[PDB]
């Protein structure tokens, strides 16, 4: 029964993160989806997670 | 590992229609009734006889009891 | 007969090696390859360089040695100027010495089963040879081609790192090598697929001039890594291993336990570094170091002289030859007298290990003669000798 | 309408596998460590869609050497036969109740050897003439492989026709009498069909963007053909009259998976050398077909369980 | 010393066999040999994500040819011609002249990108440090006749950075 | 080698191969090969003095015949279009089918070829090249 | 016209969305393009399949060093292409032959020959900006095919 | 009455496809050997005695069955014992 302790996990990973505009659009380019959890600061909107 | 299961639910499901369609056309062509199949020569000729005589022309309709009471 | 010449087929493998088959309806019984396909012209364009200068035309020489090219070099120059190197470089020529014999026995075994058809072992295993190309780009300067190794020893000390990174490499690899003992030594049809095919073992076998596997394991025992010294060399433990009859798989279980000798000898090697200097100190052949060239008289005049022309070496002939990973390597340096050599002729494996193919492939099928070349291991570009 | 019936098999077929090259590299992918198709997808689901345009784009420049008759006469037929062979195949209800069946497909799979025979005569020299005629010779020899061992279980199931062959596995999972013939099923329509263990197979190095897509599309669907053929013979499902719809969730669902064993067992093993490869058929496997040919008759009649027609 | 591979007798006697007899016939190798060491898919996959993702390099990666200057700009480069003399690709070609101030500049400076065949010798040829080889392998145009660089690219190419290049001679320097 | 007016013949697989107009009346014009063509302007791009004296250029020998069409059949054993196909590059039923019936050996008196040499081509020898059809050995 | 020129950012959109490329190994510009294979920088599924027969190809890459013995070779597979087709050649012996170029028998430049579109330079090109060299090639298809019939 | 307007449709699909890849968007303007010879000849012998094998499943549902039973297996018989001599000689196959 692992489909779903383990989607907990996922659960917010995916959804609880931009909505759906936020996922949507990010989607579009690659299967870069996991969101990182640090940042950087430079420069222009290119934040290097 | 994850995004094979999009893969999977592609052409797995691209063979879901058919056996789908099929059952919901000679379901549908005899009236929520499956077709008489016939494969020896003594089972048609009921469909040859019953045809001629269930109300005008069809093999999939009935008449029962009450018809000739 | 039909006159077939299955070769330019790009046909994966290496599309080159274009050749003749004479065969008599399925079996071949005639064989007459040509070559030619990247002469470059390769010794005639040393004659106007210098010692240091025509360097890396040795290490572009194979696909895959790096550090054993350029070690038939620089040894077989510095007879000539009677010099030992110092012997914290000696430990170095070693360890890199016995790193790229982990990448000729990965590459001669995989591109083997390439041509073969096998998929997978191709990926299962380069994928673990990336954790070897940040070494040579973390020491020398490139990603393959480096010249490193000079006349005067090695160029420049390795940073600090590299000694809990090659542990932590070395003790990670022996179960690598488990997956293809189960991937091919137990499984029969790669088994079927070569069993007594190329069976070569009589005393024809070394009149045709071969070096090492497509020797000893097939019989006689000589190798030059015990009987012939290098540098710090038979101060390390190991054996050689040698096949029981003269097939192709009698000289591909040569390979496992090949690579099962050098993690030996790495976890040997470590244990026994001094501290030290890099370079040879008298200065007339190695260059004084950055800090120095910029602050007496004496370092300039031996730095900038020391690269409009090379060095100064006495005249006389020689020869020598080490173990490259696929065979003996005869570097026959003719000296002149200046800062230019004279004629440098090179013998190259492949000119004994591919003139015996005829011997080697005839009474039996076509499909065969696509197993047998990647059991030598032959290299193009490299038969350019 | 019946003709809606038709269009609603025929393309509906064609996009599952169309949507099986994606899935042939990706499942070869995940075992390499390395994803799918990145950058068009995103989850690879929008790379074949634009790779199916491009091969009616690129120039189909046709071969001085040979007869224009003859060479698109091969591809007319490869989408014939290949396509006709799934007519008589229930799922639970076939298109078509023929009164016997499992010689319809032996009657349409033996001409898909008479195919090869002329792409690669028509063409040109050597390869395309030589070679091409080996490919019958190792496929004219699984056919008597086939065909046998095919007979030895409807000597138990019962007769011929297919739809009697649901009713008569209701409780079996007919491979537990039949294991030593489930290897040599599998094996050997593994090695007709053209793939990686069983491959020598110029009879495509001519063809240019035009018509190689159809000898392509083709060969694939042999190959879920061949998947759904053992399905409904060898892993028989459950089957509900008052339910039709939970016959075909469970089973496609379990031919999905013999789908992939094709493309599972190409990323194992080498080939087989062309000399072994018949040696391993007549030595080999044909005394074995010939001994349990002779097993399956002498226990019904020692059982008294004889399968009723 | 020696070692004998692949050089063991058979076993030859009654039970044994039945181990070799159940191989060939059952197929107890071959599957759970090869149909588990395939299977080790589940392992995560390895891939750089190339537009976005970058590998690891070396502080002494060696790439794009540049030029360096002192503080407010002075052309560090002396024109002691020793980089062209070592150069295997004869790439270089200097052309010099005293410029009217006195001290003695370049004209011409070329490096035959195409046949630089990148030994680095220029780098570690130069008294006063001048060329260095920049790590960005930024390149591929679409002409033979543009990646001939002149003297003009290379200053400019050594000013659209130089704290990427500042600080990599300034962690391994004390090296060499 | 790729030009329209020889390809106009032998492109003419149907299911009648008929002359301009079924007349061996005024084939042929003079066909001069390709080479006289470009070797005609290097020698006039510094000739020097060639300038306002314009020039004609000859062709082979010498007016020619309705064996041409009977030529092709014989020995022949009888670029930014479109993404698919361009609509109308056609075989234009129009005024393309007589502006070659129409041939005019006009003036000798032009100086026009041979004085700007030299330029001399049959047409026998490179008939084997351009054409190119089914056989290709015979 | 709106209707008509939206069609090409499909088609041109499509070759550049499935390349089929040759390799010519010769030299060891050869071996780091198998790493570029090898699944780090995975080059599979970014666009492009692996290796393909001779026929079937869009991208020929020329990796190596040329010979006059294989002169001859490279013009009778560059015909043999179909027509929508971009030569790209890596490694600095495929741009001026590198050096051995003032050598006695090595073809000057790779362009003599075939004509070449986009030139990676550096032996070896490091299979990092080799994939930067491709994603110029796709950048380099902004061309149309219509409002070319349709303008002249 | 559509077996015969069943396949129609199936062989109308291919012959169109083909002229829309090989026809108008294109537009355009041996040695004998004896061993891959016996062994076409040896399939056609095993192949015509499983067609008198064939009708095994209809040949059950029958009278006595020690009629069926024996003669059956002999077939069997003539298809083995005609391996055997071929057996001995098989040729490089
Ligand atoms: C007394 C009671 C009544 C009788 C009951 C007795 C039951 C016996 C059941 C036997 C039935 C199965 C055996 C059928 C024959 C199998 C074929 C075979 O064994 O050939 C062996 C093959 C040939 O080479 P070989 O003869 O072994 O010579 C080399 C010796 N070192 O050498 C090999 O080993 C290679 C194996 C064949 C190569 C193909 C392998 C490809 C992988 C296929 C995977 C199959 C997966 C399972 C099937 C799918 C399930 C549907
Ligand atoms: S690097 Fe040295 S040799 Fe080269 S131009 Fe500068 S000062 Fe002169
Ligand atoms: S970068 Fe290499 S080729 Fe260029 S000048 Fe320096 S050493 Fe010579
Ligand atoms: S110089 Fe460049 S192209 Fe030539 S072999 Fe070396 S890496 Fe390959």
């Amino acid at each position: 029964m692992e489909l779903l302790q383990v989607l907990k996990r996922g659960l917010q990973q995916v959804s609880g993160h931009g909505g759906l505009r936020g996922y949507l659009r990010v989607l579009f380019r690659a299967n870069d989806v996991r969101v990182g959890t640090l940042v950087g600061e430079d420069k222009y909107g290119n934040k290097y997670y | 590992w994850f995004e094979v299961l999009p893969g999977i639910a592609v052409m797995g499901v691209c063979l879901f229609i058919p056996g789908m369609a099929t059952a919901r056309i000679h379901r549908f062509s005899n009236g929520g009734k499956e077709k008489r199949v016939a494969h020896y020569p003594y089972q048609w000729y009921l469909m040859e006889r019953d045809r001629r005589v269930s109300g005008v022309n069809r093999s999939y309709v009935s008449k029962g009891l009450e018809n000739i009471d | 007969n039909l006159t077939l010449n299955f070769g330019p087929q790009h046909p994966a493998a290496h599309g080159v090696l274009r050749l003749v088959m004479e065969l008599s309806g399925e079996m071949v019984r005639k064989c007459d390859p040509h070559i030619g396909l990247l002469h470059r012209g390769t010794e005639k364009l040393i004659e106007y360089k210098t010692y240091l200068q025509a360097l890396p035309y040795f290490d572009r020489l194979d696909y895959v040695s790096m550090m054993c090219n350029e070690q038939a070099y620089s040894l077989a120059v510095e007879k000539l100027l009677n010099i030992q190197p110092p012997p914290r470089a000696q430990w170095i020529r070693v360890l890199f010495g016995e790193i790229t014999r982990l990448l000729n026995h990965i590459m001669a075994v995989t591109t083997h089963a390439l041509d073969i058809g096998a998929m997978t072992p191709f990926f299962w295993m380069f994928e673990e040879r990336e954790k070897m190309f940040e070494f040579y780009e973390r020491v020398s300067g490139a990603r393959m081609h480096a010249a490193y190794v000079r006349p005067g020893g090695v160029h420049q000390d390795l940073p600090l790192g590299l000694m809990d990174d090659i542990y932590e490499f070395s003790k990670n690899f022996s179960l690598r090598i488990d997956e293809l003992e189960e991937m091919l030594t137990n499984n029969r049809i790669w088994r079927n697929r070569t069993v007594d095919i190329g069976i070569v073992t009589a005393e024809d076998a070394l009149n045709y001039g071969f070096s090492g596997v497509m020797l000893r394991g097939s019989g006689i025992q000589w190798d030059l890594r015990k009987t012939q010294p290098y540098d710090v060399y038979d101060q390390v433990e190991f054996d050689v291993p040698i096949g029981s009859r003269g097939d192709c798989y009698d000289r591909y279980l040569c390979r496992v336990e090949e690579m099962r000798q050098s993690i030996r000898i790495i976890s040997q090697c470590l244990n026994k570094m001094p501290p030290g200097e890099i370079k040879v100190d008298d200065a007339k052949v190695s260059p004084p170091k950055r800090a120095e060239m910029k602050t007496s008289m004496e370092s300039l005049i031996h730095h900038f002289k020391l690269y409009t022309e090379g060095y100064q070496v006495p005249p006389g002939a020689t020869y020598t030859a080490i173990e490259a990973p696929k065979g003996e390597f005869g570097v026959y340096l003719v000296s002149d007298g200046s800062s230019r050599p004279y004629r440098c002729k090179i013998k190259a494996p492949g000119f004994a290990h591919l003139a015996g193919l005829d011997k080697m492939s005839k009474g039996h099928m076509l499909a065969d003669v696509v197993a047998i070349i990647g059991t030598q291991d032959i290299v193009f570009g490299e038969v350019d000798r | 309408m019946f003709m809606i019936n038709i269009l609603m098999l025929i393309i509906p077929i064609l996009l599952a596998v169309a949507f099986l090259t994606l899935v042939e590299r990706k499942v070869l992918g995940y075992m390499q460590l390395r994803k799918g198709p990145n950058v068009v997808g995103p989850y690879g689901l929008l790379q074949p869609i634009a790779d199916a345009i491009k091969l009616f784009i690129k120039e189909p420049l046709r071969p001085a050497t040979s007869s224009a008759s003859m060479f698109i006469l091969a591809p007319i037929m490869a989408l014939g036969l290949a396509l006709t062979m799934w007519i008589p195949l229930p799922m639970p209800y076939p298109l078509i109740n023929m009164n016997l069946g499992v010689l319809f497909m032996l009657a349409m799979s033996s001409l898909a050897v008479y195919s090869i025979l002329w792409s690669g005569w028509a063409s040109n020299s050597k390869y395309a003439l030589i070679g091409a005629l080996r490919a019958v010779a190792q496929t004219i020899s699984y056919e008597v492989t086939l065909a046998i061992i095919l007979l030895s279980v409807l000597l138990m199931s019962g007769s011929f026709t297919l739809s009697t062959l649901i009713t008569t596995q209701e409780q079996m999972w007919l491979i537990l009498p039949a294991w030593p013939l489930a290897m040599m099923w599998f094996i050997s329509t593994l090695a007709e069909t053209n793939r990686a263990p069983f491959d020598l197979t110029g009879f495509n190095v001519e063809y240019a963007a035009g018509p190689f897509a159809l000898f392509f599309m083709a060969e694939y669907a042999n190959i879920i053909m061949m998947n759904i053929f053992t399905a409904i013979l060898f892993l028989g499902t459950s089957h509900n009259p008052h339910m039709p719809e939970l016959y075909t969730i469970n089973f496609t669902i379990k031919s999905l998976l013999l789908t992939m064993s094709f493309l599972w067992i190409r990323a194992s093993y080498p080939r087989f050398r062309y000399d072994q490869l018949m040696h391993l058929l007549w030595k080999n496997f044909l005394p074995l077909t010939l001994a349990l040919c002779m097993w399956h008759v002498s226990l019904p009649i020692l059982t008294s369980g004889i399968p009723p027609q | 010393t020696y070692k004998y591979v692949n050089l063991r007798e058979p076993s030859m006697d009654m039970k044994s066999v039945t181990d070799r007899a159940a191989q060939t016939l059952l197929w107890t190798e071959l599957i759970r040999g090869l149909g588990m060491t395939l299977s080790y898919l589940f392992r995560e996959p390895a891939t750089i994500n190339y537009p976005f993702e970058k590998g690891p390099l070396s502080p002494r990666f060696r790439g794009e040819h540049a030029l360096r200057r002192y503080p407010s700009g002075e052309e560090r480069c002396i024109a002691c011609k020793l980089c062209e003399a070592v150069c295997p690709a004869q790439a270089i070609t200097i052309e010099a002249e005293p410029r009217a101030d006195g001290s003695r500049r370049t004209t011409r400076y070329d490096i035959d990108m195409t046949k630089c065949i990148y030994c680095g010798f220029c780098q570690e040829a130069c008294p006063v440090d001048a060329i260095v080889e920049g790590p960005n392998f930024e390149f591929s145009t679409e002409t033979h006749e543009e990646l001939l660089y002149n003297k003009e690219k290379l200053l400019n190419n050594g000013d659209k950075w130089e704290a990427e290049i500042a600080a990599n001679i300034q962690a391994d320097y004390l090296y060499r | 080698r790729e030009d329209r007016f020889l390809n106009y013949f032998a492109n003419i697989r149907w299911f009648g191969g008929v002359p301009l107009i079924s007349l061996g009346k005024k084939t042929v014009k003079q066909p001069v090969y390709i080479v006289d063509v470009t070797k005609g302007i290097i020698n006039a791009i510094k000739d020097p003095d060639a300038r306002g004296k314009t020039f004609a250029f000859v062709g082979p020998s010498r007016y020619l015949l309705f064996d041409l069409v009977q030529y092709v059949f014989a020995v022949a054993h009888r670029i930014g279009r479109l993404f698919e196909i361009s609509p109308f590059e056609p075989w234009t039923t129009r005024d393309k089918v007589e502006r070659i019936h129409t041939t005019d050996k006009i003036l000798p008196h032009l100086p026009g070829l041979e004085d700007l040499g030299v330029e001399a081509t049959p047409l026998e020898l490179k008939a084997i090249e351009v054409l190119r059809r089914h056989r290709t050995y015979r | 016209e709106y209707v008509v020129a939206k069609l090409d950012d499909l088609i041109n959109w499509a070759r550049r969305s499935s390349l089929w490329p040759m390799t010519f190994g010769l030299a060891c510009c050869a071996v780091e393009m198998m790493h570029m294979a090898a699944p780090r920088y995975d080059m599979d599924r970014f666009g492009v399949v692996f290796r393909a027969s001779p026929r079937q190809s869009d991208v020929m890459i020329v990796a190596g060093t040329l010979t006059n013995k294989m002169a001859p070779a490279l013009r009778k597979v560059y015909d043999q292409m179909p027509e929508p087709r971009y030569v790209v050649s890596m490694g600095s012996c495929a741009n001026g032959g590198g050096y051995y170029h003032y050598s006695y028998s090595v073809v000057r430049g790779c362009d003599r020959i075939v004509p070449v579109d986009i030139y990676v330079p550096g032996c070896p090109p490091t299979a990092e900006a080799l994939l930067y060299g491709i994603l110029q090639l796709q950048k380099k298809i902004k061309r149309e095919k219509r409002l070319r019939i349709w303008y002249r | 009455m559509n077996l015969m307007l069943a396949l129609l449709t199936n062989f109308t699909l291919a012959t169109l496809l083909v002229i829309i890849a090989f026809w108008l968007p294109q537009l355009n303007v041996l040695p004998f050997s004896m061993k891959f010879f016996l062994v076409a000849i040896t399939f056609l012998l095993f192949d015509l005695e499983i067609a008198l094998l064939l009708p095994l499943p209809w040949a059950s549902q029958t009278a006595n069955l020690n009629t069926m039973l024996t003669m059956a297996l002999f077939l069997i018989i003539l298809l083995a014992v005609s391996l055997a001599y071929e057996w001995t000689q098989k040729g490089l196959e």
